[PDB]
């Protein structure tokens, strides 16, 4: 079984999507994802994409880091465990939400009583706008990703 | 136990202590009135094998109360697969002469299902270690019962993060290190043999065995514990076999 | 699919054009980049133990079983387990 490297995590407006390689030769993976102090969750079981959606945990707290993994199973034999009886994995990047995905009134993937949130809900006074003085979101107490683009 | 804190008493009702001519030897977890689950180098120098106790009830070493029970161990099974002086196969079965009373500062840990273990239990991220032992490296032993909740990791996380030499064994698969790697918190000396109980909805089970580990709370460095998924069958089967006349038998493992 | 433009949110969500890339809305019974996992179709023993509060055995084309401890019997929802014992292992008395 070969470990999927390049773990990354593509997210606008906390829509999010873990990605990793290889595309799999006879073998399948899934992903668990957590926060420092939480339980793993398993996700994309026995999947030969290369690719996880995630946005439903991780909107839960957007303010938490999360941590993920990807496990490799030879595909027919998902029982599969190295030396160490534990299935083959590798980690990915940490990730927090609030201060890393990419922004673009406008609704977010985050949901509170069944509905959906908004960019102002989530960063209410974090959020500020440019004009020139066309317009552009900024987060100017972000450290990565603190504008957006333009329209 | 290392930067813990004291377990109520009566909150970890399933301690067992052993006692080898009064002096303290390791601690056990209680699966059921007359079975206890410890590691198995604990007895590497035992010749006193008719002076061995189990304490249940247990808290502060000190006073006497009215819940403690105290019964002789009948036998001691440890796997046919352990070298006396390593870590690998370290997991006792003891078998009580009489068994205990259960009652609310005796009942025992759930032995779970393999597959439960290891598939829903090795995900929970903490369980809660206990002991009566040092309270730090070559520093002093408690006397009032000590639990600690430390995060399990997969062996790939423990070997990437520990420090490369020591008098440190490798981690099979039939162990698994949790703990902290900045030396303040880990299970020590005096804890070997005790239960490391994982907490799933609303139910205690028994997920490791207090085993070992470079010094206790050495930084770069986690505590090892015995998988206990592994011999789950293995104790099952015993528990169910007809005494036969030794006091340390080395059952048959697989 | 291609951005909003080939319908790519499946199970009825929404598409959002973004800079070429799209972000669906699903619904909440669905996740997936196109709205294409069915949250409910993934009732296995390594999701979340089956939902079974203490043992969980997955069953050729049936649907998978809850069980329980020695001590403990199982509710009629098929995924609780309640003792039937006095002292059931497990469980810390003074805090019952
Ligand atoms: C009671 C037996 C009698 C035979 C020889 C070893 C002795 O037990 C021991 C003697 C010296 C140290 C330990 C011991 N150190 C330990 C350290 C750790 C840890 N770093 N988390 C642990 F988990 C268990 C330990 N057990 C220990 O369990």
């Amino acid at each position: 079984t070969v470990a999927a490297y390049n773990l990354t995590w593509k997210s606008t407006n906390f829509k999010t999507i873990l990605e990793w390689e290889p595309k799999p030769v006879n073998q399948v993976y899934t992903v668990q994802i957590s926060t420092k102090s939480g339980d793993w969750k398993s996700k994309c079981f026995y999947t030969t994409d290369t690719e996880c959606d995630l946005t439903d945990e991780i909107v839960k707290d957007v303010k938490q880091t999360y941590l993920a993994r990807v496990f490799s199973y030879p595909a027919g034999n998902v029982e599969s465990t190295g030396s160490a009886g534990e299935p083959l994995y590798e980690n990915s990047p940490e990730f927090t939400p609030y201060l890393e995905t990419n922004l673009g009134d406008e609704r977010t993937l985050v949901r509170r009583n069944n509905t959906f949130l908004s960019l102002r809900d989530v960063f209410g006074k974090d959020l500020i706008y440019t004009l020139y003085y066309s317009v552009q979101a900024v987060i100017p107490s972000r450290t990565v990703n603190r504008k957006s683009t333009d329209s | 136990i290392v930067g813990g804190k004291v377990c109520p008493k009566g909150e970890c009702p399933w301690q067992v202590l052993l006692l080898v001519n009064g002096a303290q030897l390791c601690g056990g977890t209680l699966i059921n009135t007359i079975w206890v689950v410890s590691a198995a180098h604990c007895f590497d120098k035992i010749k006193n094998w008719r002076n061995l106790i189990a304490v249940l009830g247990e808290h502060d070493l000190s006073e006497h109360d009215g819940d403690e029970q105290s019964r002789r161990v009948a036998q001691v099974i440890i796997p046919s697969t352990y070298v006396p002086g390593t870590t690998n196969h370290d997991i006792a079965l003891l078998r009580l002469h009489q068994p205990v009373v259960l009652t609310d500062h005796v009942v025992p840990l759930c032995l779970p299902e393999r597959t439960f273990s290891e598939r829903t239990l090795a995900f929970v991220r903490f369980s809660l270690v206990s002991g009566w032992g040092q309270l730090l490296d070559r520093g002093a032993t408690a006397l009032e019962l000590m639990v600690l909740n430390v995060p399990r990791l997969m062996t790939q996380d423990c070997l990437q993060q520990s420090r490369k030499v020591g008098d440190s064994p490798n981690i099979t698969e039939y162990m698994f290190c949790a703990g902290y790697s900045d030396g303040s918190k880990d299970s020590c000396k005096g804890d070997s043999g005790g239960p490391h109980a994982t907490h799933y909805r609303g139910t205690w089970y028994l997920t490791g065995i207090v085993s070992w580990g470079q010094g206790c709370a050495t930084v770069g460095h986690f505590g090892v514990y015995t998988r206990v998924s592994q011999y789950i069958e293995w104790l099952q089967k015993l528990m169910r076999s007809e005494p036969r006349p030794g006091v340390l038998l080395r059952a048959p493992f697989p | 699919g291609d951005q909003c433009a080939s319908s790519p949110c499946q199970n009825g969500g929404s598409c959002k054009d973004q800079l070429q890339s799209y972000i669906c809305f699903c619904l909440p019974a669905f996740e997936g980049r196109n709205c294409e996992t069915h949250k409910d179709d993934q009732l296995i023993c390594v999701n979340e133990n089956g939902g079974c509060e203490q043992y969980c055995s997955d069953h050729t084309g049936t649907k998978r079983s809850c069980r329980c401890h020695e001590g403990y019997s199982l509710l009629a929802d098929g995924v609780s387990c309640t003792p039937t014992v006095e002292y059931p292992c497990g469980k810390i008395p003074i805090l019952e």
